[PDB]
């Protein structure tokens, strides 16, 4: 209550990094120059969604535990406000303590984002079956986030650095599986007292 | 980094022989100067000037003033001679002609978002170094960085392909296409709607592009159906089934003449046929 | 003995709630008042002094009944809707739009449209008076409705024209509830700043409609 | 008397949402959006601005030791606190009538269908979507915060209730990174016109 | 042969003698307006749109199904909106929330909280409310008032 | 008053309303509206100020038989048309440097940089074709920007 942890992640690409373009009508506008174009700020930087690849990080390795944390990966599903994910990103009925803002980039998309050619060839012709374009960020392009977390137990930095371990082991964003996404973390966390800005 | 208003120095916030330690100050007398030092600096600002005054023990800045011996006496016999001073706190004339006999002693002078340049020639004309260039000046979220026309030229060329790929010419607007009735019409888009050439995207796309006008949705349904000279590909989605080839090229083309016979029907009627197929538009 | 004309846009929605369920379709000259009561009460104003009492003619804030497209005013009995001349709209419960926020649920009238303000003044002190705060709302903005700290019902004038009062004889169409002791139920309040009281003032008197001699008047009762 | 004017213009540096409140507007857009973005009539983003500011200074003078109610929860204003005299108690009016947060934008320049999933852990697949609306970054909103009878402990709260909604955001979804904002600040004392 | 400009001579550079701003433009007939992408968006959606323009058992299984949150309140609050609306309106509702999706295979129903089970349970949400879609609404609402107590 | 600088061809019809989708400068000069031309001669003219004080005709339809022609026996594919309008949106020395770059026949080896015809024809005819191509693509250059990608757009739409 008198305290929050800030977690200032510093994230920068070991590998080409997609994510999807989120919003319909940027998305219908970069559908025909390039037909998987990346996530965009309107101040043209990178956004990658941040909080679900921490929550689901941190529900697959403590699963994996045998803890009992329940999952909000299945339809519908319901966050049963009893684990530790659901204390600290949140339940139905109470909020998350660890607000985690998104990935935003430090540079614009002349500069990271570059357009491609993705291939399909045929297996037995040895031939390009199918072509596509689609957008990434480059290879050490950094981006900044910041957690804060508004009444701090013991346990949420060593949870919230193991699932940045897991996110560089698995990757974050789209196209996971093809090598994309994979990235290194680094993390200045501060403590704080609440009323810092009186 | 000191800035210039009294003396501010930003390392602890302070700003301008027994030792405080606040970034150790310690005040000696001008016959008073103030030595302060921190990790990143021994800064001096030493007052005025009277004769045998107290300097520190490396003042590795010094920041005085004069209105002229005194000040270069001042600037020597001092150990470990300074690696830039600061001319303040006078007429900038008299500044000026200090300061060309601090640069006579070798020591550097400097009377009083990050920026960056993309640049890339020089001139030596006059006393400075230049190179001579038009450009612009982007003011980025976090910097400020300069360009020439190249740069301009390359996001004026992509915001004329972005405009002229966005406004066709009759759409939104106000013949000779296929006819059949509706029986065959529910046949068809339900048989080419299980295989998969007739999927919800495609609908969506015929729905879009037939509120832009017939003429739009011709344009559409030629450039899905329309096979490639080279690859002999056309744009439809492949149907899922044991179709050979030449069932192949006939339900593409049962897929033509369908969308074209359904675009002269009504556009309530239309609308009335392909909701059954996709609930949203 | 003039007028001050005035066409009020609302930037933010507003919201009346009249008894057993009803919202206002427009908001009414006694809100006007109120709100210009504040706006005195902290320009230190002597018609802040005086708009404790009801009863004070001089400065009289009919209602803001809205504009029609045709340059004309809305009129409204058995008829809780507003029609007017020129026969080209109905202004209504449409207009009404339920918003439920976290445990609150109540309804206000949609912003974008245009009403009507007209402050007759009959001594010319009390014309300065009103000048001021004039001056003072087409600076920053009023407020009416409830809700008012949280932004509900900002309206900002686009006309201040100080125009002059020809009266009214006849013996002539309501433009607002008459308090004859009728049978039209109005309810209003009294909050009373500097006294910490608060009240709720009842009264019963005619619809807004037909009415027949003196008429010396006509800011509940209003009529042309 | 005095009354401050405080300006207050916002330019957002992360997508931001705020659901829509009007019902029949709610499942007029339902069929297209499953969350709409609260909009005017006049077709421009209006957030909510008065109970962020209550609910930052509530938390942080709560922290530093003054006495507050925190008015979250069976939440019942006091008459006492720095919050209740600023921002309104139950019978004393609001010193501070704070607006909403309208845009000097319209909507179809700045507010833009998006979507977001709910993925599967063990299968890595997109397990359900929905089209929420978002409102872009730069877009850059106004409100006029009117104070009566100000003390000097007036500005530096309300410029750290701001620098609050700066770094916790405003508006909905407020974990998953929407609603990063900077704030402009003008003031001035108005006195008589 | 007139010209109306219509976007903001406010924010503009000045550079080389000549007060300049890049601008991009949508010149349009009628006298010779250049209006911005703001109004060609405008009117890209307003022709849109224009084009736009053209009984114990009940009690039983309800109360099962309200607990296993397969019925819920807002399912409650949009089924009893579909009965004051009518009985159209109804069977159209029930026949698309029960409308399991033939390419993914989800059910718009809430889960419970196996396959041949949650079937039974959806196909027990059906009979229970198509069996409710034909009782009188005096009875509906009794029913729904238990439940949601809103509506 | 405000002076439109900008020939009105390419006027496409966006409902009942006339309409097109063009690139400026607001000139606070007679309030002008001028082009990317403007732009190019007053940077160039800075530039020789800063510094100092330190084709063949065609019609269109002949345009669209020819290039239509040289499209099917793929001399003009759409590598070469999408890089001609790289090379004339760039300006057109540029175009007229890359074109005559193509067509330079290089002394040491005998060679165009065109892509050969498909089909039979005879070396005589095969050059006149090569030099069929240089007239008709150097003739594009003396045309606006709007009718080179009205023109180029059928041929490689993304061009
Ligand atoms: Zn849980
Ligand atoms: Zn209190």
């Amino acid at each position: 209550a008198k305290t929050m942890k800030k977690i200032y992640v510093t994230m920068k690409t070991l590998s080409p990094l997609y994510t999807g373009e989120v919003r319909r009508e940027d998305k219908e506008a970069a559908q025909k120059r390039v037909n998987f174009p990346v996530r965009k700020t309107a101040t043209n930087k990178v956004l990658i969604p941040f909080k679900g690849a921490l929550r689901s990080a941190l529900e697959i390795m403590l699963k994996a535990k045998g803890e009992n944390v329940c999952d909000t990966g299945e339809s519908r599903a319901r966050p049963c406000g009893r684990c530790v994910t659901c204390s600290l990103f949140g339940s139905m009925g109470r909020a998350g303590r660890a607000s985690v803002d998104f990935l935003i980039s430090n540079d614009t998309k002349e500069q990271i984002v570059r357009e491609s050619t993705h291939l399909r060839i045929e297996r037995q012709t040895k031939s390009a079956s199918d072509t596509f374009k689609g957008e990434e960020v480059i290879e050490g392009a950094t981006f900044t986030a910041t957690i804060t977390i508004s009444n701090p137990q013991e346990k949420d930095l060593s949870l919230i650095q193991s699932a940045l371990k897991f996110i560089e082991e698995n990757g974050i964003g789209g196209w996971l599986n093809k090598g994309y996404g994979r990235v290194s973390f680094e993390v200045k966390s501060e403590d704080v007292a609440t009323d810092r800005f009186l | 980094m000191i800035k210039f208003i009294a003396f501010l120095l930003e390392t602890a916030k302070i700003l301008i022989r027994n030792t405080i330690e606040l970034t150790k100050i310690t005040f000696y007398n001008n016959s008073v100067s103030v030595f302060i030092e921190t990790h990143n600096g021994n800064y001096l600002f030493s007052g005025d000037i009277g004769y045998p005054p107290d300097m520190p023990d490396n003042v590795d800045y010094l920041i005085l003033e004069s209105t002229q011996d005194e000040l270069i006496d001042y600037i020597e016999r001092l150990k470990y001679t300074p690696y830039k001073v600061f001319l303040v706190h006078g007429e900038k004339e008299q500044r000026e002609i200090l300061a060309k006999r601090i640069i006579s002693k070798k020591i550097r002078v400097e009377l009083p978002k990050v920026v960056l340049n993309i640049n890339t020639n020089m001139c030596n004309f006059a006393s400075y170094r230049l190179m001579p260039f038009s450009g612009f000046i982007v003011e980025k979220d976090d910097r400020i960085e300069i360009n020439d026309k190249n740069w301009f030229d390359m996001i004026w060329n992509e915001e004329y392909n972005k405009m002229r790929s966005q406004i066709v010419a009759e759409d939104f607007s106000t013949m000779a296409l296929p006819d059949m009735s509706h029986d065959k019409i529910i046949e068809n888009i339900e048989y080419l709607f299980n295989i998969k050439i007739l999927s919800k995207n495609r609908i969506k796309e015929f729905w879009e592009e037939f509120c832009k006008g017939q003429k739009a949705a011709i344009k559409y349904i030629t450039q899905v159906h329309r096979k490639n000279p080279n690859t002999g590909r056309r744009n439809w989605n492949p149907p899922e089934g044991d179709f050979t080839d030449n069932e192949i090229e006939k339900l593409y083309e049962t897929a033509y003449n369908t969308l074209l016979s359904l675009i002269k029907y009504d556009k309530n009627k239309v609308y009335n046929i392909l909701i059954n197929f996709n609930p949203k538009l | 003995m003039k007028e001050i004309k005035g066409i009020l846009e609302s930037i933010t929605g507003f919201s009346i709630p009249l008894d057993n369920g009803e919202y206002a379709l427009y908001p009414a000259g006694r809100h006007l008042r109120g709100a210009i009561g504040y706006i005195a009460f902290n320009l230190d104003l002597p018609i802040s002094s005086k708009f404790l009492d009801f009863d004070f003619d001089d400065i009289i804030f009919r209602d803001l009944l809205p504009i029609s497209k045709c340059g004309k005013i809305f009129y409204p009995k058995n008829s809780n809707s507003l029609k007017c001349p020129s026969c080209n709209e109905i202004y209504g419960s449409s207009v009404l739009r339920n918003i439920m926020a976290r445990g609150l649920s109540y309804k206000e009238v949609i912003e974008g449209k245009k009403y009507r303000l007209s402050i007759i003044v009959k001594d010319e002190k009390y014309l300065n008076e009103m000048e001021a705060i004039i001056r003072y709302i087409l600076s920053y903005g009023i407020y009416l409705g409830n809700k008012v700290s949280k932004g509900y019902g900002k309206f900002k004038i686009k006309e201040y024209s100080i125009v002059d009062i020809l009266p009214v004889k006849d013996s002539v169409l309501l433009l607002s509830d008459a308090i004859i002791d009728g049978e039209k139920d109005i309810v209003f309040s009294k909050k009373e700043i500097s006294s910490s009281k608060f009240e709720i003032i009842r009264k019963r008197g005619k619809a807004k409609d037909i009415i027949r001699n003196n008429h010396n008047g006509f800011g509940f009762g209003e009529i042309i």
